[PDB]
RNA sequence: UUAACCAUUGUAGGCCUAAAAGCAGCCACCAAUAAAGAAAGCGUUCAAGCUCAACAUAAAAUCAAAAUUCCAUAAUUUA
C-alpha cells in the first residue's frame, strides 16, 4: 500500500548505521513482495548531508525520515502507524 | 482456563505472565493452552 | 505457483499422482500433457525429465523442463529395473570411471538448480553420491569376468530374494 | 538524550546530557552501585539514588543503559515499585492516555510493600499461635542488607 | 562466526547385544534404614537413576521402568541394564515380593553413544514415579554430587557437629540418641536421607 | 512418614547446621581476572589467508552492500557476473578489521560494516558492473577501491566514464 | 537398456540418449584423514555439529 | 517446633564449658 | 546457552508403497554452494507446505532453609 520508498545516505562516511539496517529491512524480498505497489530504490552520494529517507504515498502525504538520530526500530515504527492512515 | 498444579508451555506462541497473584501461560493461536496455578 | 514432477515423457497423464494437485488449483491437465508430449517428442521417450511447471495467477502454463536425471539413469545403466530393496551391502550397480565422467559431463549442461559447476570433479562426486543414495557401488572400473560373477551373485542372491518373496508372499497369505 | 519532533518530516535532536560526578570513591567497580560502595546500603527510602535509574512516568530504565548488574537491578526494580506504593515518586506518576483521571479514592500510606495491593487476598482464618499466617513486610530481595538490630529483621509479621 | 568443537566422540563404546531391559519376575525394617553399601558404583553405563531415600520397589514399579525405559531407547545407540535384584522379601497381608533399596543405590543404568541431555527428561520421569525420591545422575554428576559433600565438610565454619557431640556424649546427648546414629552422623533418619546436612 | 524428634535432638540439630564461609567482596564486583591465550579455531587462520588471498589476486576490491536478496536470485547475479568474469566474495567483517586496520587499505574500514559483498576481478571492467548494478535496480553500491584506487561512488562514475 | 558385459565395459550409454543419439574413489574423509586446517575438514565438522544439535534437539 | 536464639545460645555456652573440661582432664 | 535473520540446490535419492519427495514405509546417509541435516519437530489425497539447526550480522551469563465465631495486641534497625 505504499507507492515508492527512498533512502540516501552517505556511504564512506561514518555515521548513522540504522539508515543502512532500514533500507535492508525495506529491501526485503518478502516486505517488496507484500507492498508490491513500491519500487524500492537505494542511492548513495558523497557530501555532507545526513541520511535522509522519502516515503511517497498514492494520495500525496511524503514522509521524510532521517536517520540522523532515529533509531532503525523507530523508523520503522513511524512507518507502520503512518501506513495504517 | 483449565487450573493445573504445575504449568508448562504447550507450544511455541504460549507465553507466561503474572497476573492477581498467580502465573498463566496464554496461547494466542490455541486458547486450549491457556492454563492457571 | 511452480509445481515439481519427475514424470516421465513417455506418458503424459499420470493422473491421480498430479492432474488433481494441478486440478486443485484448477488447469486443463490434457493441455499440461500435450505440451509435455510436444518436449516428449523432442526428448527419447520413457526416460524421466525434471519439470519446473509455473502456474500463474492467470492459470496459464509455463512449461521448464532439463536434462534425464542422474538416479534413473543410473538405475539404468545398471540395469536395474527396481532397485535393491537394501543397499546397505546390496549392489546392484558396478559402474567405470569411464561411464561416470561421460555421463557427468553430460549432467553439467542445464541451468534451472545450477549444474554450472565448472569442475567435472562437483558434477562427477554428485553423481557417485546419487549412486550412494542407490542400491549402486562406483567401481573405479571392472573387468567383464567380475561382471559375469557378479551377475552370477546377483542371479543367485535374486533367486533367494524372490525366495524370501515367497516367504512374505505365503506370510501375507497367512495374514 | 535525544527526543523526536516531528513536523511528514520528523527528526531525532540530540542533546547534552548531565555528567555524573567525577572519580568515583571505588573505582575498578563493575556496577554503578560499587562504584560508590552502596551494595548493602540503601533501601526504598532513598529516592535520590533510586531516581536516576527510573522513566519520567515511573517505569525502570533498562539494564544495558543503567550498566547495573542483575543482582543490583532487581533490587533497584523491587525497591522503586516499594517507593512507588509508598507515594515518594509523586512526579513520576503514570500518564493519563485521554479522558482519565485519577482514581480520586481516598490514599491508603502504606510503606514496606510487597505485593501489589490489588491481588494480595486477606487472611480471614489467620491461625492459633504456632499456625500463624504471617504477613509479609518487605522484600526478599534486600535479605543481604546491612543490618544495625540484634536479631534479624522481623520480614514476617 | 560462530566458534565449534568436535563431536564427542562415543566411537569406543560397544552396544550389547540384549540391549532392552529384560524381564523380572513377579515370584522367584533396617533393610532401608541406612546408607547403601551396594550397586553405589556406575560400572559398564554412564548414566543411571539415583536413589535419594529409603523405600521398597514392588513389581509394579518394575513393568514401568522396563515398558518406559524399553519404548524410547535406540536398540543401534542405547542399552540399558538392571543394578538391583528381583523381588524377594515377603509380604503379608504371602501376598507380594518387594526388592529393598537403600539411600544412594543406582536403581537402573543406562549406556550407549548419547548425551545425558538425551536421556535427562524419560529417566527423570521414570524416576519421579518411584516410590522413594530419586533423580537422574550422570558420571559427571554424582561425581560433583561427591565432591560438593567433602568440600562442605571441609570448609564448614561450624566448629560444632554432630559427630563430634555424639561420640563424646557432650550435653549428656546420648540419652536422647539411638545407638545408630554414632555411624550415621545425623546425615540420616529414618529412611530419609538430609543432603544438606553434614 | 517422618516421626517427631525429641526437642533436646531437635536442639542438636539446630546448632550443628553447615554454615558456609562468606567472602569480603562478590567476585563479580571485583575487577574481572584477566582472559588466558586464547586459541584461534581453524576457521579464522584459514579465512585470513583468503582475505589475504583475495587482496594479493585482485587488484581492485569494491565494496557493496548486502541486499538480502533470496539467493535463487543471487545465483542469477553470480551467473550473470561470472559470465563477465566478475566475481563475488563475502567474508565476516570482524576477522576482516585486523588486515584492513594494517594494510594498504586503511580508510575503507567504516565501508566493512554490517552485511556487504565484495566486487572482486581481474579486469577494470568498472562502467560493466554499473551495467550489472543496473539489471537489478534496488541494489546500491557503497565504494571501495578500484585497480588499487580508493574511491567513492560518485568518484567511481566520473572514473567508469 | 544395455545388458552386455563387452558393451557396458566399452561403450558409453548415457553420452547420448535421444532418439538420434544410439549408445557410443576412497571413503568420504574421516575427520582423522580430513586436514584440520583444510577447509574440507571444517565443513564436514559443521556437519557433524548439525547431526549431534539434532540428536539432542530430538527429545528437548 | 523451630528452635528458638536463646535456646541455640544456651546449649552452646554449656558446651564449651564441657569443651574446656576436656582439656583439664588432659594432663 | 538464548536473544536477530534466513532458508537454496545433485534428488520427487534406493523401497512392496497409487503415491509418498528430509519428514507413510524400510535404505544407506555422500555432492555442490562463502551457507545450508540425504532432516529435527510441524503439515501430509501424495506433495506443495511451517519452523529448528546452515551462513552472515546480535547481547547477555546450582538451587534456596469443613462443619457455633477469625482469634492476644502488635512490630521490619539505638549498639
Ligand atoms: S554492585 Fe558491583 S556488580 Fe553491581
Ligand atoms: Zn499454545
Amino acid at each position: 500500500p505504499v507507492k515508492l520508498v527512498r533512502v540516501q545516505f552517505c556511504p564512506f562516511e561514518k555515521n548513522v548505521e540504522s539508515t543502512r539496517t532500514f533500507l535492508q529491512t525495506v529491501s526485503s524480498e518478502k516486505v517488496r513482495a507484500t507492498n508490491l505497489n513500491c519500487s524500492v530504490i537505494a542511492d548513495v552520494r558523497h557530501d555532507g548531508s545526513e541520511p535522509c529517507v522519502d516515503v511517497l504515498f498514492g494520495d500525496g502525504y511524503r514522509l521524510i525520515m532521517r536517520g540522523a538520530h532515529l533509531t532503525t526500530q523507530e523508523m520503522l515504527s513511524a512507518l507502520a502507524s503512518h501506513i495504517r492512515d | 482456563f483449565k487450573t493445573k498444579g504445575v504449568i508448562k508451555k504447550r507450544c511455541k506462541d504460549c507465553y507466561k505472565v503474572k497476573r492477581r497473584g498467580r502465573w498463566f501461560i496464554l496461547c494466542k493461536t490455541n486458547p486450549k493452552h491457556k492454563q492457571r496455578q | 505457483g511452480v509445481i515439481r514432477s519427475i514424470v516421465r515423457a513417455g506418458q503424459a497423464i499420470p493422473g491421480p499422482p498430479l492432474g488433481p494437485i494441478l486440478g486443485q488449483r484448477g488447469v486443463s491437465i490434457n493441455q499440461f500433457c500435450k505440451e509435455f508430449n510436444e518436449k516428449t517428442k523432442d526428448i527419447k521417450e520413457g526416460i524421466p525429465l525434471p519439470t519446473k511447471i509455473f502456474i500463474k495467477p492467470d492459470r496459464t502454463f509455463e512449461l521448464k523442463i532439463g536434462q534425464p536425471t542422474v538416479s534413473y539413469f543410473l538405475k539404468a545403466a545398471a540395469g536395474i529395473e527396481k532397485g535393491a530393496r537394501h543397499t546397505g551391502k546390496e549392489v546392484a550397480g558396478l559402474v567405470s570411471l569411464k561411464h561416470v565422467y561421460e555421463i557427468a559431463c553430460v549432467k553439467a549442461k542445464d541451468d534451472a538448480f545450477a549444474m554450472q559447476d565448472v569442475p567435472l570433479s562437483s558434477v562427477v562426486r554428485s553423481i557417485i553420491g546419487s549412486a550412494r543414495s542407490l542400491g549402486i557401488r562406483v567401481v573405479k572400473d571392472l573387468s567383464a569376468e567380475e561382471l559375469e560373477a557378479f551377475q552370477k551373485e546377483r542371479a543367485v542372491f535374486l533367486a533367494a530374494q524372490k525366495e524370501a518373496d515367497l516367504a512374505a508372499q505365503a506370510e501375507a497369505a497367512k495374514k | 538524550l535525544r527526543e523526536v519532533v516531528k513536523i511528514t518530516v520528523i527528526e531525532g535532536r540530540i542533546t547534552e546530557t548531565p555528567k555524573a560526578t567525577p572519580d568515583p570513591p571505588n573505582p575498578s567497580g563493575q556496577c554503578p552501585i560499587c562504584r560508590w560502595n552502596l551494595k548493602h546500603k540503601y533501601t526504598y527510602e532513598d529516592v535520590l539514588l533510586l531516581s536516576q535509574f527510573i522513566r519520567p512516568y515511573g517505569g525502570m530504565l533498562p539494564r544495558r543503559v543503567t550498566g547495573l548488574c542483575r543482582e543490583e537491578h532487581r533490587k533497584i526494580e523491587e525497591c522503586v515499585k516499594m517507593a512507588h506504593r509508598a507515594g515518594l515518586l509523586p512526579n513520576h506518576r503514570p500518564q493519563l492516555p485521554e479522558g482519565c483521571l485519577p482514581k480520586d479514592k481516598p490514599k491508603l500510606n502504606r510503606y514496606l510493600t510487597r505485593w501489589a495491593p490489588k491481588s494480595v487476598k486477606p487472611i480471614y482464618k489467620k491461625g492459633h499461635r504456632w499456625n500463624k499466617v504471617g504477613m509479609a513486610v518487605g522484600s526478599p530481595l534486600l535479605k543481604d542488607n546491612v543490618c544495625y538490630s540484634r536479631r534479624p529483621l522481623k520480614m514476617m509479621h | 562466526l560462530k566458534t565449534l568443537l568436535p563431536v564427542p566422540t562415543f566411537e569406543n563404546v560397544s552396544i550389547p547385544e540384549r540391549s532392552k531391559l529384560k524381564f523380572v519376575e513377579r515370584v522367584p525394617l533396617k533393610d532401608i534404614r541406612g546408607p547403601s553399601t551396594e550397586a553405589t558404583d556406575f560400572t559398564e553405563g554412564n548414566f543411571a537413576i539415583l536413589a535419594l531415600g529409603g523405600g521398597y520397589l514392588h513389581w509394579g514399579h518394575f513393568e514401568m521402568m522396563r515398558l518406559t525405559i524399553n519404548r524410547f531407547m535406540d536398540p543401534k545407540n542405547m542399552f540399558a541394564i538392571w543394578r538391583v535384584p528381583a523381588p524377594f522379601k515377603p509380604i503379608t497381608r504371602i501376598d507380594h515380593y518387594v526388592t529393598p533399596v537403600k539411600t544412594g543405590c543406582l536403581v537402573v543404568e543406562m549406556g550407549g553413544r548419547c548425551e545425558f541431555e538425551e536421556v535427562k527428561g524419560i529417566l527423570n520421569q521414570v524416576a519421579h514415579k518411584l516410590p522413594f525420591p530419586a533423580k537422574a545422575v550422570s558420571r559427571k554428576t554424582l561425581e560433583r554430587m561427591h565432591q560438593n559433600q567433602r568440600e562442605r565438610e571441609l570448609n564448614n565454619q561450624n566448629p560444632w557437629t554432630f559427630e563430634h557431640i555424639a561420640t563424646a556424649n557432650m550435653f549428656g546427648i546420648r540419652k536422647f540418641l539411638s545407638p545408630y546414629d554414632l555411624t550415621q552422623k545425623g546425615r540420616y533418619w529414618g529412611k530419609f536421607y538430609m543432603p544438606k546436612r553434614v | 512418614h517422618w516421626r517427631v524428634m525429641h526437642f533436646q535432638r531437635q536442639k542438636l540439630m539446630a546448632i550443628t547446621e553447615y554454615i558456609p564461609p562468606k567472602p569480603a567482596i562478590n567476585p563479580r564486583c571485583l575487577p574481572p581476572p584477566p582472559k588466558p591465550p586464547k586459541e584461534e579455531s581453524g576457521l579464522v587462520r584459514l579465512l585470513r589467508q583468503d582475505i589475504v588471498a583475495v587482496f594479493r589476486d585482485n587488484r581492485m576490491i569494491a565494496v557493496c552492500q548486502n541486499v538480502a536478496l533470496s539467493a535463487e536470485d543471487k545465483l542469477l547475479l553470480r551467473h550473470q557476473l561470472r559470465k563477465h568474469k566478475i566475481f563475488i566474495k563475502v567474508f565476516p567483517s570482524q576477522v576482516l578489521k585486523p588486515f584492513l586496520e594494517n594494510s594498504k587499505y586503511r580508510n575503507l574500514l567504516p565501508l566493512f560494516v554490517g552485511h556487504n559483498l565484495l566486487l572482486v576481478s581481474e579486469e577494470p571492467k568498472v562502467k560493466e558492473m554499473v551495467r550489472v548494478l543496473k539489471s537489478v535496480p534496488f541494489l546500491p553500491l557503497l565504494g571501495g577501491c578500484v585497480d588499487d584506487t580508493i574511491l567513492s561512488r560518485q568518484g567511481l562514475v566520473d572514473y567508469a566514464k | 537398456v544395455c545388458t552386455d558385459p563387452t558393451q557396458l565395459t566399452t561403450h558409453a550409454m548415457g553420452v547420448n540418449i535421444y532418439k538420434e543419439g544410439q549408445d557410443v574413489l576412497g571413503p568420504p574423509k574421516k575427520l582423522e584423514e580430513l586436514e584440520p586446517e583444510s577447509r574440507e575438514y571444517w565443513r564436514l565438522l559443521r556437519k557433524q555439529n548439525i547431526w549431534r544439535h539434532n540428536r539432542l534437539s530430538k527429545n528437548k | 517446633r523451630t528452635v528458638s536464639f536463646q535456646a541455640k545460645e544456651s546449649m552452646i555456652r554449656r558446651l564449651e564449658v564441657e569443651a574446656e573440661n576436656h582439656y583439664w582432664l588432659s594432663m
